[PDB]
């Protein structure tokens, strides 16, 4: 559906606070097998990934979702890797550069339980 | 009570595991991590007289195959107690190498290692040898930054002992990017040793601090000089001008004055 | 009505004699049937030790020694009297044992 | 083995005690073994 | 990111007591994995 800037930025805050709970599943085959086991309490998608066959496998399950398959779109892959803690770790004084990721699966919620609750109550409309 | 089939089978594999040195683990021993109730199963296997090889391999299986709370229950009920037993019943007060490899490998899951092993140890009789051994183990194993931050933050709120200062060494030499609240808690730990002239003092205000605390003050003031405020910098300068060291103290004040406020 | 055999083991003879005299003078003073303190022979426990911890000179020997004395007094008493004497009589150096059965 | 001084030599194995003799010769009086004769 | 992790560290005894009050169960044979008794029969037959 339509994604706002505030929802994507809040979800990136959720990813930056859910990496530190050791409850983020970052990797494409990890995302596929987290969707297979039912452990995927959220899968995050990037709409600016150049390859689209694996996206079309995901989008075949996005237009017809199951009861335990939540999905959400954001803007950039390198920004997703930044706020998943992989791509850039930019704090007030430090920097380190890795290539960012495409899909990140939230497994454990942690300190963003109410944040993810209102994000899931906002995506369902 | 447990069924007697489980009792005789795990008594049998307990009688097997007394002299294990090499090879593969038993099949009934490798399904206890897959069990919903582990704790009744491992008690029948007579936990105290394990071989060191099955201590290390049980550490490997029961860290790499569990959750965090499950592994902290495992390490606090099993590995911490056998660690204590294998130091205080050892004859030169040493540690076996397989037990050393077990305590090394159990920090691959750091939170379970901390809250099952380190934090009961410092409150239930942490002497010099236990903490020297555990500070060496914590010196070896590479940890993530936040678990080092939170375990250090527990070490700051502990009452003073030179073993706690040794643990503060080992977690302050990692040079990780701490949060600013962890640096604030380090400042608050470094407030309780200074002397307050307004009429509020304790044991730590006038006690003798060794060279180990001033090296810790040097380490914290050289790494985290840029993550403090100016009021905390002045309070640490008060701590310097009250209880500075002969050979470390001028270095600490000249590196504390070379820090920028946040 | 229960018959209790009390056996006392001690390495020191003075505290054992004081305990046995206190037991006899406490048992006779409130009208219980009993036997006297039956005196087992003193066990002498001997071990041999070298005079030479280091290998210099000829090999000669000494002996370390122990003395262990055993007494037992048979009593007939109710349960509360046996319990209060067992609570009272606990002293260092003398071991007190309470036997219920007579088989 | 001897749990006082890591002694792997001079053990006495009587009564499940496993002290070496060079540690038994000073701790005998605290155990109860006193020199009489 | 810090307040979630220091309450389980500074009050780890109280959180352990809360986790033991919330998540303690007795030993049930059927509530394990369904093939646990099969490996129990396989090991004792050597
Ligand atoms: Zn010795």
């Amino acid at each position: 559906q339509t994604a706002e800037v505030t929802i994507e930025d809040a979800l990136k805050v959720v990813l930056r606070t859910a990496l530190v709970h050791d409850g983020l599943a970052r990797g494409l085959r990890e995302s596929t097998k987290a969707l297979t086991r039912g452990e995927a309490l959220l899968v995050v998608l990037v709409s600016s990934v150049t390859e689209a066959n694996i996206i079309k496998l995901v989008e075949g399950l996005a237009n017809d979702p199951e009861n335990k398959v939540p999905l959400i779109k954001v803007a950039d892959a390198k920004q997703l890797g930044e706020w998943a803690g992989l791509g850039k770790i930019d704090r007030e004084g430090n920097a380190r550069k890795v290539v960012g990721a495409s899909v990140v699966v939230v497994k454990n919620w942690g300190a963003e339980t109410d944040e993810l609750s209102m994000i899931m109550e906002h995506f369902s409309q | 009570a447990l069924p007697e089939k489980v009792i005789k089978a795990y008594t049998t594999v307990g009688s097997i595991l007394k002299t294990w040195t090499h090879g593969k683990l038993p099949k009934l021993f490798k399904v206890i991590p897959s069990l919903r109730n582990w704790q009744d199963v491992i008690y029948v296997t007579n936990p105290e007289e394990w071989s060191p090889h099955v201590v290390y391999e049980a550490t490997k299986l029961f860290v790499s195959n569990l959750t965090a709370k499950e592994s902290q229950k495992f390490i606090n009920l099993i590995l911490l107690e056998r660690f204590r037993d294998n130091i205080e019943t050892s004859e030169d007060h040493s540690l076996n190498y397989h037990i050393y490899r077990a305590v090394k490998k159990s920090l691959y899951k750091p939170s379970a290692f901390f809250k099952g092993f380190l934090f009961p140890l410092v409150e239930t009789g942490c002497n010099v040898r236990e903490a020297t051994i555990a500070g060496s183990v914590l010196a070896k194993v590479s940890v993530p930054a936040l678990h080092s931050s939170a375990a250090l933050s527990y070490l700051l709120r502990l009452p003073f002992s030179p073993p706690t200062t040794v643990f503060i060494k080992i977690l302050l030499d990692k040079k990780y990017a701490l949060p600013y609240q962890t640096v604030d808690d380090c400042v608050y730990y470094f407030m309780r040793f200074r002397i307050l002239d307004d009429g509020s003092n304790g044991e730590d205000a006038t006690r003798v601090l060794p060279v180990i605390w001033h090296k810790a003050f040097l380490t914290f003031a050289q790494r985290y000089k840029n993550d403090i405020t100016q009021d905390q910098r002045d309070f640490l300068l008060e701590t310097v001008r009250q209880r500075g060291h002969k050979d470390i103290g001028p270095e600490i004040r000249r590196e504390l004055l070379a820090g920028a406020s946040r | 009505i229960i018959k209790i055999r009390i056996t006392l083991t001690s390495t020191k003879v003075k505290q054992l004699e004081n305990v046995s005299s206190n037991i006899v003078k406490n048992a006779e003073q409130h009208n219980l049937v009993k036997k006297g303190p039956v005196r087992l022979p003193t066990k002498v426990l001997k071990i041999s030790t070298r005079k030479t911890p280091n290998g210099e000179g000829s090999k000669t020997w000494e002996t370390y020694e122990m003395r262990i004395h055993k007494r037992y007094i048979d009593l007939e008493a109710p349960v509360q009297i046996v319990k209060r004497i067992t609570q009272i009589t606990i002293e260092p150096g003398v071991d007190v044992e309470v036997v219920v059965a007579s088989n | 083995q001897c749990r006082v001084c890591s002694s792997h030599t001079g053990l006495i194995r009587k009564y499940g005690l496993n002290i070496c003799r060079q540690c038994f010769r000073e701790k005998a009086n605290d155990i109860g073994f006193n020199k009489f004769r | 990111q810090y307040d979630q992790i220091i309450n389980g560290y500074e009050n780890y005894e109280e959180e352990l007591e809360e986790d033991e009050e919330q998540n303690y169960q007795p030993f049930d044979m059927s509530a394990e994995r369904s093939d646990f008794e099969s490996m129990l029969d396989d090991f004792l037959d050597n």
